[PDB]
């Protein structure tokens, strides 16, 4: 009853920046929590950020804060997270997800990826260093 | 006739009705595959309690009277006596004592018990199984296993605090407790009697909509998932109101306390139970940041904005 | 401005707002001795809530968080979470987290979990010790003594349930728990902050009300009475109404359902405790077939009648 | 605080009737459970008979069924037991006694001594064949 479809972001050079975005749909509610995850090939899926319905509370990971900035539009069913300063630590698959039990932007374990409950196919994002892979 | 209303707790704020926890969500879904008709948490909205349903909302899934030891077991026959310590009549017209667990499974807690001549106290591991065939308590007696063989004495006053729920066995996980099947509240093979009514969504278009809560889990995979018909706080609220329901439906609105916002909207049925415009085959499930709110007295077709 | 109000519910119906068990009686008598200055069960007539008092029954001396195991030992430290599971804010104008115990004293429950990953569950006996050295609520962190020493994984959901109070310290001697004694809310020579202010009679020749229970007793010979200023549905009817004092007493009148007769007289305080006419140095105890009925707001120079 | 007084014992024939009263002065509520126990010398105190504030639920040991029968008047501040066909097993110290923590008629626990917080001094009741 619910798909979260995840778009922008694909190759970029160290240094850079990106804007992905996340369209809700479906048989949704607008109370839930939604947070970015990001997960690379062959490692484990970890969390990146996480924003509340108000915009009141905003989590983000060590990894990440100062460079990236999560942010909310319920009224256009979107979810955005601005990255910038981008290295190639940060290529991964970013999902966008949603925990339908939960609205605290303090829910204490809302950085728990078993927490949230609906998923999307994720983006592709690509950090390419100077030297290139061989 | 006195207004009514209902109370602006907010669904966090509030106890489910079935288990002495609180509310955590509130949930919307098909329930055709199962008969939904719990014996707490019954109510109608001008003070009719039914059921099983009593006013404590700790007094749920507890049990108080005096136990007799099983020989060549751990296992303790309680006799039964109402939640208030009054003997308990197996003859009034309720299906079993007020606060009875109205659903099979294992549920797991604590038997406590002092005795009046010197105030001395001890408390054990116990687990009722409400599927067994020597679950009685409408005949007044109750089977609980525990974990001692000599401890505890006749004639003294005893008490049940349920705390969670287990499952066990190599079986498929979350195959207990059943929430939906009423016990035999007279053991095995008899007819449960003067029970509060099964209820279904009628309107098409329109489901149940659940307040709910998730028990806490002892041992196994057990399914933890319980839903009420109404928060204990309700049922508390139109008991003391017994305001006169001008129609056969009152509509709710659901309201973020924070914002203003309404966010859904939902029929309060006379008989005590909540329908929305809920479609589909899958679950909706919705935090507990919000209140309910009496607007006016509708009819059963009112046509709901879908949630 | 909204007419103030009580619940009707009888005394009998209503539940203790310092540990989740119903209400058994009423109580009266001399407390010069004693500091009487629960944390829990703390509201203002117009709704305001004081100390560590939230609104759940079911959520008073509970604790939710995580758990690190103590190497060495059966015992745990719980990092807590709020009631309702948010981050634990410990610069809220608060003593303790809310609902934290508000007497010294060992409760004894059990401790259960959840894995998020399968849902396996578990549950093991465990003890608070609400006088030990690590019991700091208010720094986030309180220790269990528990029955195990492996089965509890850190980072899942865990919760304590509490059921009554044990006694091993003065064995026979009733000297345990200390409903009176507040703990030191962050740890082993601390200062408390941010209570609810000590009560007691102001008007010649009255004495505290109290609403009192009896803790289920799980081992040796605990002192079980548990006294609480006000009903626990009360704080949660005074929260929801917010009507405006229009005095600083309000003055209810006991009264028997089945007959409708005036048992006594009492003055509600707009701080939120009941006072009475009686001045022995001998207790009162009266059985809860009765209810509460506000009359009329008062001054403090009102002379209520003797009981 | 609470005094209970109890009068009416003397001495009678085998089948043979008395008329026992209480009286309760002091600290009383009028709405405390109350009941009648005896205790023969070298015996265990036995409960007879208990009725509620409101006499709505009356209560007998099996050994003095349809022979005695209790009464309550709050108006008077008394606690009545007609005793007829007396046995010289009926030989005690009959005691009156009040719960102040239970009220009602049909409290499972209202036959234990131990229940009970208040006490008579007792009246003695003697039955000879």
């Amino acid at each position: 009853q619910v798909q979260l479809q995840e778009s922008g972001g694909g190759l970029v050079q160290a240094g850079g920046s990106l804007n992905l975005a996340c369209v809700s749909s479906g048989r949704t509610f607008s109370t839930w929590l939604m947070g970015w995850f990001r997960q690379a090939p062959g490692k484990e899926r970890e969390f990146v950020a996480s924003i509340d319905w108000r915009s009141s509370s905003t989590t983000y990971a060590d990894s990440v804060k100062g460079r990236f900035t999560i942010s909310r539009d319920n009224a256009k069913n979107t979810m955005y997270l601005q990255m910038t300063g981008l290295k190639p630590e940060d290529t991964a698959v970013y999902y966008c997800a949603s925990d339908r039990d939960h609205y605290s932007g303090t829910y204490y374990g809302r950085r728990f990826v078993e927490e949230y409950d609906y998923w999307g196919q994720g983006t592709q994002v690509t950090v390419s260093s100077h030297h290139h892979h061989h | 006739t006195k207004p009514f209303s209902v109370p602006v707790l907010t669904v966090e704020e509030m106890t489910n009705s079935r288990f002495p926890i609180p509310l955590e969500k509130l949930f919307t879904g098909p329930s055709s595959a199962f008969v939904v008709q719990p014996q707490n948490g019954r109510c109608t909205t001008d003070g009719v309690l039914l059921g099983t349903t009593q006013l404590s909302p700790v007094n749920i899934c507890t049990f108080r009277g005096d136990v007799t030891h099983i020989t060549g077991s751990r296992n303790y026959t309680m006799n039964l006596a109402s939640q208030n310590w009054n003997d308990y009549d197996p003859t009034e017209e309720i299906p079993a004592p007020l606060g009875t667990p109205d659903f099979v499974g294992k549920i797991q807690g604590v038997l406590t018990q002092t005795t009046r001549t010197d105030g001395s106290t001890r408390g054990h591991k116990a687990t009722v199984y409400t599927g067994s065939a020597d679950f009685a308590p409408k005949l007044g007696r109750v089977q609980f296993e525990t974990d001692t063989d000599r401890d505890f004495e006749a004639n003294q006053n005893t008490k049940f605090t349920p705390v969670g729920v287990i499952q066990d066995g190599g079986t498929t996980h979350r195959n207990e407790p059943q929430q939906w099947v009423l016990p035999s509240y007279s053991g095995r093979n008899t007819h449960n009697v003067h029970l509060a009514p099964a209820v279904a969504p009628t309107f098409p278009g329109e489901q149940l909509l659940f307040f709910r809560s998730t028990m806490p889990g002892c041992s196994g995979y057990p399914n933890m998932d319980l839903d009420c018909l109404l928060p204990q706080e309700w049922v508390q609220y139109f008991y003391q109101e017994a305001a006169p329901a001008q129609s056969d439906v009152a509509l709710l609105r659901f309201v973020n306390p924070d914002t203003g916002r309404v966010l859904f909207e939902c029929k309060l049925h006379k008989s005590g139970y909540v329908t929305v415009a809920h479609t589909g085959q899958h679950d909706l499930v919705i935090p507990p940041n919000g209140y309910f709110r009496f607007d006016s007295w509708v009819n059963q077709f009112y046509t709901l904005a879908p949630m």
